[PDB]
């Protein structure tokens, strides 16, 4: 009713609208799901295109050699974040010559996000982030929110139809953390099965990754090398 | 230039002569100094000329609003704080030499203030170029808590004693005299010079000039 | 904040006009009536003063009437506060002019000066508009006498003889009617606007004290200006005591 | 200060505010303009006032330039704030550039204020629609119309204000390689503009012309009626 | 940061007219000038026989030969004082002269009429009445919420000023003496008031050749033998 | 120094109910003559005047600032400007650009506004007033000017005496300066009219 | 009435709605508590289980504010993690300043003044979250603050925040909670908050405890596993 | 320009001199450069007297926001860092010296030199340009555990043996001395002033 | 749309200004204060709603400056924040004018800064009336009370809370009888006012009381041990 106008004006039941609202749209749009391993991550991001005509958008930002993210909501939201983020990691090794540590990043990439909520006349970002990452401690898979929130998860499944995504992460979320690199692209890749109808079900061109890991530094993968990734897994 | 100030018992007394000088001349003969700030407090400024003028008058309005808005009467005290931190802004390259004292519920208080925006509590004090031919004086026949009357005829020495002394003192001498009951300004109070006159007596008449135009407005 | 008591003068009605404007110009109707006429010989100004009561001093030269500058006057009919704004920025105007080029400002040249700022807050800002009306009397060196009147709205132009204020339909009917183009002087022509003045007042046995009266010209290469003396105003308006009668 | 978007969108896409900005010009006067073949001639027609006003602060006609010149028809008030921006302009492209004004240069800088006022946060766009018309290096003359959300077009012949539409309708039809051809034929199709929207109006209107190297000159009242003599 | 007035559609001001409508709702306020005096008398009402009255006043000074009285919104008054004082102040920088009555109320008023244009701000809901001393001439100005101030040899306003400007019609006189005004500004509150008429809620003050002088409780006890 | 730059000098006087006020017309550069047309006294007005020295420049443009805030206070108050007050306006003017100070000796004569009563005084570089009731001098001749004045001048005297006495004044003193003389423009303020004469001197 | 659409409105009643919505807004958080007593302060928080694709540790509700200030949140996380964030960079403008740790008095205030400043204006929002901060000093001892969405500071020998509060707040005042030490607070600990949650719409949880003082030498510190797990055995004697 | 503070068990003691000196024709020969920063914390003046008596005031300022807000004094080691912050941030315009000693209900007294700008923590500090002499005098006489006028005694003989080599430094002595009850006040006189070898 | 923000009403009324009045009077707590001849006495409700909470932690008596206390009431959300912000005054006095601020000007310079809450739309008043006590050399013990509408009086005798109205009553038929003023026997006036009103006979945790004198101008509270001695054995 009236209360829907704004962020500052709460309901009677202490929640603001907006927030929900900014977290509706998170829903609205292409499901990504990412795990990690005690040593490698991998994020699976799923690209979707408007029509056959025109190819598939974007979903993979490339931040760092230890850190990238996927992005999930509104599209164009993710490029303010994406240059700010860029420049935070490039000032760390501008200053302390060291890459910027994953769960300091995301506490401060929070920040920003929660800055313009409570202020009036700025609107809240409404574009989800899932973000990866590779520190002395391992490999890191931080899911954020519109609200500001992150998280720390094993394996998290964010979009629209990602709730017998998420549940087929819980059974096989113990093999999660003992698998190698590619039986977590494996499993990896059939979680995306449940994201998506009966009909369309994945191929490696509508569908690209991308990996973290002990010596490796971040990467990303659209179709060549996704080829060889999917084939040879049953569904 | 040179004034001079003291502390008697009931009040203050701030002396100064009447000649300016633009520094290899005498400017003025009867050139003023001692400023008015409140009706208890009047204030001498010293050193350079309008430095010292424009200074006492920012603080005088100051001292005017504090007075209304709080119904209560001018703090001596009160009033270095507004000068010194508006010359200490200015890092003393204002050359503004001050000698402020008056009259105030709490008793008589006699303050000065440096170019640099130092400040000193006192019963007497002399600044300007002559000041140390003058402060001479003063250090040395001062007894403390004098006579009112006593005190006034010792100024008159005081600054008369800076007269001669530099190339600054001049002209008359006069002094303010600021009471716990009122305030009071004695003019004409020391006239050291008495060779103003003329010797031979010149009239020109009209036709002396080579005249060539002429015109008029009227009003 | 509360966009909802933002009244948001910038936006245009559905007839493509401006809503404070509009009532702006009706607020001047409501004001005193006042008319002006721009003769051979200088300018003339004259001016009904709605306030009457036995109480009423009017310390100043004039109530409605004020001088810009040396070479120019002004009168004025509309809200009574913002007209003090206004007349300062004239004078802020002329005054500024008078620093770079040492002459005195041209009568166009300060009119089109004070519009620009009358619409700047019609254009933005979001503060309200000026319900001001001015008219605009002097002389300049190259088009001499001259008489202008201005709009709310920021919009103005020449006028050899207006009228503003109440009675502005009945005025400005009546001043053309027996207006002179370029033929009826001081002297003649400031029987007129005796004559308006008593019309224009719905009250009969029009007074000298109701009404102020003042005129500029300039004589010997001087500017002259003065407010005219109600004792002969009086005698002025002896004149159209009988002129009815003969 | 004043912080807030004026012009917002609608459920069908169209502009509530630029629409009604649009609509006050057209509830303005009549101006004409057209790009003659060696001049350019401009006109816009007088409400009838009488026996009151002066013509010199009445006059919709101006000069940005000595190579320029322009007409406006729409609210009087916007149309003051945009002469006077674009002869700084003027002063200021001489002044960056020793090489004369363009009107193509002084054009677009013109509309694009508009645009900026559409878009700012607080402003307001403006009521008025301009022509803008000069000559170019060579010689060649140049006619452009200005737009309250910031558009500028280029035009050979030209009516703006009440009854645009209508006088265009008169354009289309009698505009042809006929039309333009000399400075005197370029004058009364002016006059033949203006002789649509006019009731009983006459002498109302008023012409200007600029010639080669001169600059704007404004054609006299009688000069006005030696071609508004022939009329049948 | 958006100025809340607007223009009525019968062109009135609709903020400015209620603030007049606060100010005829406070506590009567008349003046009078006659011979080489201003007389401003003000009704000081309080609300029980416990709260100090000579704590504040409503009558203020300005400068040495101007003074203020208002009838209206308390706090809002108290806003004024600190701009008048600081613009007579300010004044008194420039040209070392005190200031005329009518530079100060000219610029004082254009206080009023910025927070009246300048958004976000509410308009002033307190009408001053203006008593100076300047050049041997009396001068008693009235000044609105709106900013216009005008010029009265005697006026009235706050609570009944219908009855007091009725008074005014015959009570006043030419050559009057300045006693006999303060008397008859009296006589015009005699009605209005009710109850006990003390000399404590009464608060009258003038200015004259000696300046503006506020009167004490025990002066006016003497001046309220009518 | 560049008070020397462009030369010049001013001096005004004061008789019983009257004022008097001479300057010299020279406007050259250092060694160099440029031309002798040169005002350096402008009118303030009914029975008030204005002279000014030094730099040439702030001549020509704080006395322009004068009629620029002389005006606004003309035309906000009916009454013209006092002398007295006067004087606290150019000592305010020059200490608002204090800090880079402009160049100048100012000189101001006249008569309460009021009446008949007469008033003058002078400033100085960095703005203090100061008020003289017997004569002031400003210029590079300045010390040779003193002299002439000191010594012929007297309390009151009827204008006649004015004519010759500051006449007589800058003849002798302006002589023996360099980088004055070639003119000299003398203003005499009566109360009901003022009388303005132009002086023969050597053209040196 | 429309009264309750701007914090900047007063009710016809003389109430604050935005405000009192704020602290509505805490109910919906999940229930926490802590004590002081001699030795130091304890504090614990219930951890909701959402999914067990979480991180051990993850969702953590304890914030590190300065060496010997602790502080736990209940509300909207996120701007509990803003003003944490305020309250470090605050804490240490102070060290920079006056040389030393800013007591919890002097802190709780100076936030407070931060939390009240957004409940002024119609421009912001009030914080969503309530929360309490601890501090332990050998020139002070144990102290325990809390602020509320007003933004004022309350002190408390135990206190309850969350969804469920006033049950768990008569349980603290059944039993005298300063004679007793750090070492049997967190028994008790765990045992109210069994004690509080039961399983109706929320299906797991897990107990998140801190200490500060004299055991952790005045210096924040989150309990160990070892010594969690036994207070939580002993707990489960209620359980069974 | 000479000053001086030495620790004790129960407080501190902190002297100075009343000559003010610019140039070789002195200015003031009788002033108090001791300021108050508080009650029971006082600071001590030098180098140039004007640009340390604002210095001083903006300090005692910030540390009474400060102090009423927890109603407790603050800690000497604060006090020294407003100083040091304030010091350090003009020193590049400001000339002044200072010297920082107070005492409190945690720590006791305490001396904190802040010269230049910088912080140090001392059982005895000196300053100005008359103790450049006395660097000899302190290290023999000086053994800690003094009680109050045994400190006094090391205070004044050190300062009264720094104004006569001195030329900048006279006048008379003013003392403070900061316990747990309360501020003590001692001026010696010229006349009182220890005389020491003249020859 | 005049009964939300602060604008003029049709009767000349400030509605949001008004609703702060009840916002003063919502808090549940009554406070009064009088002011004697050699001391000016403050009283008001404390209330301890759980066991839980501590005494020192809650407390509505401050310290402005060393010889000025303050009492406030009203949401405590607005209480903290004037007091900060009048240090920030009291404390800048005395770095321009070098002394201690008076009653008068420090009631001033706060009600300036609520007249602004009124004036400038974007703010709001504060829901706290503000008791300023003190005492200065001339006129002795100072009293004033401060609305947020930024108006402020002497008061001989001020009275705030839900039982302002019976308060002020009985604070009349004191003063109506010439009461002798005494520093101690006006403490009891103005304890025995809210113990007549609510006929209760409060526990001395369940008041708070300051106090100040001609001897002691440093603002003083009343320790909850010397209450009890004049509660129980002096209720005549």
């Amino acid at each position: 009713n009236q209360y829907d106008n704004d962020v500052t004006v709460w309901s009677p039941q202490g929640r603001i609208h907006q927030i929900e609202y900014a977290m509706e749209a998170v829903k609205q749009g292409s499901a990504t799901v990412g795990l990690k391993s005690k040593t490698h991550a991998v994020l699976v991001a799923l690209k979707r295109a408007q029509s056959e005509l025109a190819a598939h958008q974007k979903k993979i930002l490339h931040v760092d050699n230890h850190i990238g993210i996927s992005i999930a909501g509104l599209t164009a939201d993710a490029r303010l974040l994406c240059n700010f983020m860029r420049q935070e990691c490039l000032d760390s090794r501008f200053v302390f010559d060291r890459p910027l540590p994953v769960s300091r990043l995301v506490s401060l990439i929070g920040s920003k996000t929660q800055i313009p909520t409570q202020r009036y006349g700025r609107r809240p970002y409404g574009v989800g982030l899932l973000i990866a990452g590779y520190d002395d401690m391992g490999p890191h898979i931080f899911q954020t929110c519109p609200s500001a929130n992150y998280f720390d998860c094993r394996a998290m499944s964010i979009g629209a139809r990602s709730q017998s995504a998420r549940t087929y992460l819980e059974r096989h979320m113990s093999e999660f953390m003992e698998c190698n690199l590619n039986e977590l692209v494996k499993h990896g890749l059939r979680a995306l099965r449940e994201t998506l109808p009966a009909e369309q079900d994945l191929t490696t061109k509508n569908v690209s990754i991308g990996i973290v890991g002990k010596d490796l530094e971040f990467t990303i993968y659209d179709d060549d090398d996704v080829s060889p990734f999917l084939e040879g897994l049953e569904e | 230039t040179t004034i001079a100030g003291l502390v008697f018992q009931d009040g203050v007394i701030l002396g100064a002569d009447t000649r300016a000088t633009n520094d290899s001349v005498v400017a003025d003969k009867i050139c003023e100094k001692i400023h008015f700030i409140a009706p208890k407090i009047y204030c001498c400024g010293a050193g350079v000329a309008a430095d010292a003028e424009m200074t006492t008058r920012m603080a005088a309005s100051n001292m005017e609003l504090h007075a209304l808005s709080t119904g209560r009467e001018c703090r001596v005290a009160t009033v270095t704080r507004m000068l010194r931190q508006t010359l200490f802004r200015y890092q003393g390259y204002v050359g503004a030499s001050l000698i402020v004292g008056g009259v105030d519920f709490t008793g008589p208080q006699l303050y000065s203030v440096h170019p640099h925006g130092s400040y000193s509590r006192l019963p007497f004090t002399a600044l300007g170029s002559g000041q140390d031919a003058a402060i001479a004086v003063l250090e040395d026949r001062f007894q403390p808590n004098m006579t009112l009357e006593a005190a006034q005829e010792l100024l008159v020495e005081a600054i008369t004693a800076g007269i001669l002394g530099d190339l600054g003192s001049g002209g008359n001498v006069d002094a303010c005299v600021i009471t716990a009951a009122g305030a009071k300004m004695l003019r004409a109070l020391s006239s050291p010079t008495k060779p103003i006159e003329r010797s031979s007596q010149y009239r020109f008449a009209p036709g002396t000039t080579p005249v060539l135009s002429q015109t008029v407005v009227p009003l | 904040m509360s966009r909802r008591y933002d009244s948001r003068t910038t936006i245009f009605s559905p007839e493509g006009r401006l809503y404070q404007v509009e009532y702006a110009m009706e607020a001047i109707g409501h004001a005193g009536t006042c008319l002006g006429i721009l003769a051979n010989d200088g300018v003339l100004l004259a001016a009904e003063r709605r306030n009457i009561h036995k109480l009423l001093d009017e310390v100043f030269f004039s109530e409605k009437i004020y001088k810009l500058n040396e070479d120019m006057a002004c009168s004025v009919a509309g809200i009574t506060s913002d007209a003090n704004v206004l007349t300062n920025e004239l004078r802020l105007i002329a005054q500024r002019y008078l620093l770079q080029y040492q002459e005195p400002i041209p009568c166009e040249q300060l009119v089109t000066a004070l519009c620009d700022i009358k619409q700047a807050y019609t254009q933005f800002g979001g503060k309200r508009p000026f319900g001001v009306s001015l008219l605009y009397i002097g002389w300049d060196k190259h088009y001499g006498f001259q008489l202008y009147q201005s709009d709310p709205s920021g919009n103005y132009g020449g006028w050899k003889a207006t009228c503003i204020g109440n009675n502005s339909a009945a005025a400005v009917s009546m001043l053309k009617q027996d207006y002179k183009e370029g033929e009826m002087t001081l002297k003649s022509a400031l029987a007129l606007a005796i004559k308006v003045l008593n019309k224009t007042m719905d009250v009969s046995k029009l007074s000298a004290e109701k009404v102020e009266i003042a005129t500029l010209t300039r004589e010997n290469g001087k500017t002259v200006i003065r407010v005219l003396k109600q004792k002969e105003v009086e005698q002025l308006i002896k004149k159209h005591e009988e002129e009815e009668a003969k | 200060s004043y912080d807030r978007a004026i012009t917002v969108f609608s459920p069908d896409g169209h502009l509530f505010q630029v629409e009604y900005a649009q609509e006050a010009v057209k509830k303005g006067s009549t101006a004409v303009g057209v790009r003659g073949k060696d001049i350019v001639v401009l006109g816009v027609e007088k409400k009838s006032v009488a026996k009151l006003q002066d013509e010199r602060t009445v006059r919709k006609i101006c000069a940005l330039d000595d190579n320029v010149c322009m007409a406006f028809a729409g609210l009087t008030a916007d149309a003051r704030i945009v002469i006077n921006r674009a002869r700084v302009e003027c002063q200021s492209h001489r002044l960056t550039v020793e090489d004369p004004v363009t009107v193509e240069y002084i054009t677009r800088y013109i509309a694009s204020l508009k645009q900026r006022y559409t878009q700012s946060n607080g402003r307001r766009p403006f009521g008025i629609s301009a022509l803008i018309v000069g000559f170019d290096f060579d010689g060649t003359p140049r006619l452009y119309q200005t737009d309250p959300s910031g558009t500028y077009h280029a035009w050979k012949a030209n009516a703006i204000g009440r009854g645009a539409k209508s006088v265009r309708e008169f354009l289309e039809k009698n505009y042809t390689d006929e039309a333009i051809e000399t400075d005197d034929l370029t004058i009364k199709l002016v006059i033949k503009a203006l002789l649509e929207v006019v009731q009983s109006g006459g002498k109302n209107i008023e012409l200007a012309v600029m010639r080669r190297d001169q600059p704007l000159k404004i054609l006299n009242p009688e000069e006005i009626e030696k071609y508004v003599a022939e009329i049948e | 940061s958006f100025s809340l007035t607007t223009f009525s559609p019968s062109g009135k001001l609709v903020q400015i007219e209620y603030a007049l409508a606060a100010v005829a709702g406070g506590a009567p306020s008349v003046g009078i000038k006659a011979a080489n005096g201003v007389v401003l008398a003000t009704e000081k009402k309080q609300k029980s026989i416990l709260y100090d009255e000579r704590s504040v006043h409503k009558v203020e000074p300005i400068t040495k030969h101007i003074g203020l009285v208002y009838s209206g919104m308390g706090p809002d008054y108290r806003v004024l004082v600190h701009r008048a004082r600081k613009l007579a102040q300010q004044y008194y920088l420039v040209y070392q002269e005190p200031i005329p009555t009518a530079q100060l109320v000219q610029r004082v008023a254009s206080v009023m009429q910025e927070y009246t244009q300048s958004g976000g701000v509410r308009p002033f809901g307190v009408s001053l009445l203006i008593c100076g001393w300047n050049e041997g001439r009396p001068y008693l100005f009235q000044s609105d919420p709106s900013g216009a101030y005008f010029a009265w040899k005697a006026t009235a306003m706050g609570k009944n000023y219908v009855n007091g400007k009725t008074f005014l019609e015959k009570r006043y006189n030419e050559d009057l003496e300045l006693e006999d005004a303060i008397h008859t500004a009296i006589l015009t509150l005699k009605e209005s008031f009710e109850g006990q008429m003390t000399e404590d809620n009464i608060e009258v003050g003038i200015c004259n050749e000696a300046g503006f002088r506020r009167l004490t409780p025990t002066e006016v006890k003497d001046y309220l033998a009518a | 120094s560049i008070m020397s730059y462009n030369g010049g000098a001013v001096m005004a006087m004061k008789g019983k109910n009257c004022v008097a006020i001479a300057a010299d017309r020279r406007f050259g550069i250092q060694a160099q003559m440029v031309t002798t047309d040169f005002q350096k006294i402008f009118p303030m007005g009914d029975r008030l005047y204005i002279g000014l020295a030094g730099l040439a420049t702030d001549v020509q443009t704080v006395a322009q600032r004068l009629k620029f805030r002389l005006n606004l206070y003309e035309l906000k108050e009916g009454r013209q400007i006092k002398p007295y007050t006067l004087m606290s306006m150019v000592a305010n003017l020059l200490y608002e650009k204090r800090f880079g100070p402009y160049y100048t000796e100012p000189v101001i004569a006249g008569l309460d506004p009021k009446t008949f009563k007469p008033f003058i005084c002078s400033l100085d570089l960095i703005g203090c007033p100061m008020v003289t009731d017997d004569f002031v001098v400003s210029g590079t001749c300045t010390e040779q000017m003193y002299g002439m004045c000191e010594s012929l001048w007297e309390p009151n005297m009827d204008p006649e005496h004015l004519f010759e006495t500051i006449s007589q004044a800058m003849l002798n003193a302006v002589d023996r300066d360099a980088v004055s003389g070639m003119g000299v423009i003398v203003h005499i303020i009566e109360k009901d009219k003022i009388t303005t004469r132009t002086l023969k001197a050597r053209m040196d | 009435t429309g009264y309750d659409l701007s914090a900047s409105t007063f009710s016809p009643d003389g109430r604050v709605f935005q405000v009192e919505y704020a602290m509505k807004a805490v109910e919906n958080s999940s229930t926490a508590i802590g004590i002081r007593c001699k030795d130091g302060v304890v504090f614990g928080v219930e951890k909701l289980v959402l999914s067990k694709l979480y991180e051990e540790g993850s969702n953590k509700r304890l914030f590190n504010v300065d060496r010997h200030v602790g502080m736990a949140v209940a509300g909207l996380l996120a701007d509990a993690r803003s003003l944490a964030d305020i309250a470090r960079e605050e804490a240490s403008n102070f060290r920079s300043n006056f040389g030393y740790n800013i007591p919890l008095k002097h802190l709780a205030d100076r936030v407070a003044m931060y939390v009240h400043a957004y409940t002024l204006y119609s421009a912001v929002r009030p914080f969503g979250c309530s929360f309490m901060l601890g501090s332990y000093s050998v020139n002070d001892g144990a102290q325990l603050y809390m602020i509320d969405p007003s933004g004022v500071s309350y002190g408390y020998w135990g206190c309850a925040i969350g969804k469920a509060r006033q049950a768990a707040k008569t349980e603290i005042e059944k039993l005298q909670m300063k004679e007793m030490t750090c070492r049997d607070v967190v028994k008790e600990v765990a045992k109210i908050i069994y004690i509080v949650h039961d399983e109706v719409k929320d299906k797991a949880f897990e107990l998140e405890l801190s200490w500060v003082g004299e055991i952790t030498n005045g210096r924040h510190e989150i309990v160990p596993k070892d010594v969690r797990e036994e207070a939580e055995k002993y707990a489960k004697e209620s359980l069974k | 320009t000479t000053i001086m503070a030495v620790e004790f068990d129960g407080g501190v003691v902190v002297g100075s001199d009343s000559r003010v000196s610019a140039g070789e024709a002195v200015v003031n020969r009788v002033f108090d450069k001791l300021s108050p920063l508080h009650q029971h914390i006082y600071c001590a003046l030098s180098g140039s007297a004007a640009d340390a008596q604002a210095i001083a005031d903006m300090a005692a300022y910030q540390l009474e926001l400060h102090g009423m807000e927890l109603e407790e004094p603050p800690l000497v080691l604060a006090a020294a860092n407003v100083v040091r912050n304030i010091t350090y941030k003009y020193r590049e315009d400001l000339s002044a010296h200072l010297m920082v000693a107070g005492w409190d209900q945690r720590e006791g007294g305490q001396v904190y030199g802040t010269m230049s700008g910088m912080l140090i923590r001392q059982p005895f500090a000196i300053g100005g340009s008359g103790s450049t002499y006395i660097y000899g005098y302190v290290d023999a006489a000086y053994k800690p555990g003094m009680s109050p006028e045994e400190c006094r005694r090391f205070t004044t003989n050190a300062i009264a043996l720094a104004m006569k080599r001195d030329g900048s430094s006279g006048g008379v002595i003013y003392l403070a001395t900061i316990t747990g009850a309360g501020v003590d006040h001692r001026v010696i006189l010229g006349d009182e002033l220890p005389r020491f070898y003249d020859e | 749309f005049d009964r939300h923000i602060t604008i003029f009403s049709p009767e000349g009324r400030l509605y949001q200004v008004e609703y702060a009045f009840k916002a003063i009077n919502q808090g549940g707590l009554t406070s009064v204060a009088v002011r004697g001849k050699d001391c000016a006495v403050i009283v008001t409700q404390k209330k301890v709603p759980d066991k839980l909470l501590d005494s020192s932690t809650v407390t509505h008596l401050f310290k402005i400056t060393e010889n000025i206390g303050c009492v406030m009431t009203g949401m405590t959300a607005d209480s903290r924040s004037q007091v900060q912000r009048a240090r920030y005054e009291a404390a800048n006095w005395k770095y321009k004018y070098g002394y201690e601020i008076p009653v008068d000007m420090l009631c001033k310079r706060i009600a300036d800064i609520s007249q602004v809450y009124t004036q400038n739309a974007e703010m709001r008043p504060l829901g706290c009336c503000m008791i300023l006590i003190g005492i200065d050399e001339e006129q002795g013990p100072q009293v004033y009370k401060c609305d947020p509408a930024g108006y402020y009086c002497g008061f001989k005798a001020t009275a705030a809370g839900v039982k302002q109205t019976e308060s002020t009553s009985f604070l009349e038929k004191k003063v109506k009888k010439k009461f002798d003023w005494t520093f101690e026997q006006t403490v009891e006036t103005a304890i025995t006012c809210l113990s007549t009103v609510l006929s209760i006979d409060f526990k001395p945790s369940e008041i708070e009381v300051g106090v100040v004198t001609v001897e002691n101008p440093k603002f003083r509270i009343l320790t909850e041990a010397e209450i009890d001695a004049h509660l129980v054995a002096l209720a005549e």
